[PDB]
């Protein structure tokens, strides 16, 4: 899936 | 009053009488139209030659700046001694000629380059076949067609006829077009392919997703026009693919303007289609057009899929790029601000920037006449809402070549896109604990031409991690957002010889400085589209106090002579860092090469089977002497190839070579001359000759 990987 | 709707139309008079016309006027003297034929079937030469035969639409569809055939039938044979008529193309509710939305098309003897006109090419009984030529800067949209017959009492015009409505699109095949794309395979993939592949996943686990762009399906072209109508985009700007791609960037998302797609990442997707359910763009656009409301829901690849359809439908070549580890800058300082708690976990309150496992956007292909030469070609455009650009969620067109060198001052939104592909990760606790310079933008890809494989295009956005240029370009991007002056100039640069690049430094302070710099030398098309980098150097230089210093860079002929084309120019980037102060000085300049001339004259009659004389003249253009000058003469139908050698040609001296020829192929033939010597090489001249 499109996800935040930092912050 | 704004003329900003293609769907709106005005009523044009059919009997446009002027003054006080007496009763009993007899208009039977004048032509009237009985029938208009556009040869609009999808097997016929108009749609096939204009590459529009794939659209399901049954109206005529043509691309601007290219000829198409129509045929007008009159009540009697057209007679230019008594008759005068014109064709008119009209778009919008308030057409004006000086805005390009009322286009008169005169009947002309010969078509003129780049100008609207129509030429009579055949006459049979009461009909005339017309070759009509549109301007390559024409507004893109759906036009109403009219035939206007002129009389002493005013104009007599055909009735509104929806069957002659005519679509005019962008033309990647026309070389006067701002979207010209000189490679046929790239036109097939970036315009005519309605199926694509979109990459996602993570860098070491790359996944692929099919996508039906469907720009040719019934209703899709009309929807793209409706999108621009929904944006209230002025019709007169719709022939500019910079304005069309920036409007599309805003209108594909629902923020600000009732655009196509509502974004959502909340894992629930109440009252809508969840983003991973879509497999193409058509159901979104057709639902947007019938509902006249935003469609729920999308994420980055869905925004890009729909954006790609909009662009390819209108004839702007476009592709979708996937960026792995994509940074979203929230405070426009061009770096990822990540705040950690003393514990070590990411403080989620102070941290507003973020980086994503991947992100997708579009590139649109166009010239950039609003930027210096060298910045055309692929432009990044993003329809995923991320940051406001001048008050709306939109992004670009940002020149990919301007991003590479960090010249982010050039519009539009180039700082943000640069931060997406190469920002530094700055971990702050406020004590800065670590910096990661290699994580953001690890890999940028797009579907390869003619297959479903991955094309790695990272090097188009950024230099390779670890190289000094990657640092210098980033410091440039940051500076744009020591008392040392830097300039450069290229000394007398003649096509076919080496030349020197002169970078000068002026140090007005009392300090000694160390400088680190790079040099990028590039070949560019005449329209300003980049072609290739042919030389790249990093160098170090020490700068004594109160001094001028020149660093001379030799560009050998072999480095650039293999990648030239007509009217191509050279584009240079120089960026120096003053090491002691971290100050950065950046410049970009273009130059045109001096072209030596070779005049070819012919003396005698030019008839197949009698002797004529060719005279090749050449002037040494240098302040130096040329040795072992071989001159060559090629003439496919006129002469077997021939050579003359000159051991020496003095400076500014002129030699002449007379050659006896006897042509054996009558028609339009051509003579070509070449010159190569020890220094200046591969200079040419040409002459067209008519042979009887
Ligand atoms: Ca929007
Ligand atoms: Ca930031
Ligand atoms: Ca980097």
């Amino acid at each position: 899936f499109x996800v935040k990987v930092i912050g | 009053p704004p003329n900003n709707s293609n769907a709106a139309e005005d009523d044009l008079p059919t009997v446009e009488l002027q003054g006080v016309v007496p009763r009993g006027v007899n208009l039977q003297e004048f032509l009237n139209v009985t029938s208009v034929h556009l040869f609009k079937e999808r097997w016929d030469t108009n749609k096939v030659d204009h590459h529009t035969d794939k659209y399901e639409n049954n109206k005529l569809i043509v691309r601007r700046g290219q000829s198409f055939y129509v045929q007008i039938d009159f009540s009697r044979p057209y007679d230019p001694r008594r008759d005068l008529f014109r064709v008119e193309y009209v778009i919008g509710r308030y057409p004006q000629e000086n805005k390009g939305t009322y286009i008169p098309v005169p009947i002309v003897s010969e078509l003129q380059s780049g100008k609207w006109g129509a030429k009579i090419v055949m006459r049979e009984d009461r009909s005339v076949r017309l070759s009509i030529q549109s301007s390559p800067k024409c507004i893109v949209g759906k036009f109403r067609m009219y035939v206007a017959v002129w009389t002493p009492y005013g104009v007599l015009r055909t009735s509104r006829n929806p069957e002659t409505d005519t679509y005019i699109l962008f033309n990647p095949w026309c070389e006067d077009d701002a979207v010209y794309l000189d490679n046929e395979k790239e036109r097939e993939e970036y315009v005519l392919n309605d199926i694509g592949v979109i990459f996602y996943g993570e860098v070491n686990d790359i996944k692929t997703r099919s996508w039906s762009y469907g720009q040719f399906e019934d209703g899709i072209l009309d929807t793209c026009l409706y999108v621009m109508d929904r944006a209230q985009m002025d019709l007169s700007g719709r022939g500019n693919p910079i304005k069309v791609s920036r409007v599309g960037s805003a209108m594909v998302n629902a923020k600000d303007d009732e655009g196509v797609l509502v974004g959502s990442w909340d894992n629930i997707y109440a009252y809508g289609v969840p983003p991973s359910a879509w497999t193409g763009s058509v159901d979104i656009l057709l639902e947007y057009r019938s509902s006249e409301n935003p469609v729920r829901y999308g994420q980055c690849w869905v925004f890009a899929g729909v954006f790609n359809t909009f662009l390819r439908c209108l004839g702007i070549p476009a592709r979708i790029v996937t960026n792995y580890f994509s940074a979203h800058d929230n405070d426009a300082n061009l770096q990822m601000d990540i705040f950690l708690e003393e514990d070590g976990n990411v403080n989620s309150k102070l941290t507003k920037d973020s980086v994503w496992n991947y992100h997708c956007w579009n590139e649109a292909w166009m010239t950039r006449p609003d930027l210096p030469v060298g910045f055309g070609g692929w432009q990044a455009v993003d329809s995923t809402p991320q940051e406001n650009s001048d008050g709306m969620y939109r992004c670009g067109p940002a020149s990919v070549q301007a991003i590479k060198h960090g010249h982010v001052c050039f519009q539009f939104d180039a700082p943000f896109v640069f931060a997406e592909v190469n920002s530094d990760l700055i971990y702050i606790t406020h004590v800065v604990e670590n910096v990661d310079a290699t994580h953001i933008g690890k890999l940028i890809v797009t579907k390869q031409i003619g297959g479903d494989g991955m094309m790695d295009i990272t090097d188009t956005y950024k230099f390779q991690e670890g190289q000094e240029e990657e640092r210098l370009a980033l410091e440039t991007a940051l500076m744009y957002g020591s008392n040392v002056d830097m300039d450069f100039e290229v000394e007398n640069a003649v096509l076919g010889k080496d030349f020197k690049l002169s970078i000068t430094f002026r140090n007005n302070s009392h300090n000694r400085y160390t400088i680190t710099a790079y040099l990028s030398a590039n070949i560019t098309f005449y329209t300003g589209v980049p072609k290739a980098e042919f030389k790249k150097e990093t160098f170090d230089v020490t700068l004594e106090p109160l001094s001028f210093k020149k660093e001379a860079v030799l560009i050998q002929a072999g480095e650039y002579m293999g990648q030239l084309l007509e009217q191509a120019s050279l584009h240079f980037f120089v960026t120096a860092r003053i090491n002691e102060t971290r100050d950065v000085l950046a410049k970009q300049k273009s130059t045109v090469l001096t072209i030596p001339e070779i005049i070819i004259k012919v003396r005698g009659t030019q008839v197949v089977g009698s002797d004529m004389t060719v005279i090749v003249e050449f002037t040494n253009p240098l302040k130096e002497t040329l040795r072992n000058v071989w001159v060559h003469l090629d003439g496919p139908g006129v002469t077997r190839p021939m050579k003359k050698m000159f051991r020496e040609i003095r400076p500014n001296s002129t030699v002449q070579w007379e050659e006896v020829c006897r042509p054996w192929v009558s028609g339009h033939r051509k003579l070509i001359a070449s010159m190569s010597s020890d220094s200046l090489r591969h200079v040419y001249g040409e002459l067209d000759v008519q042979i009887q």
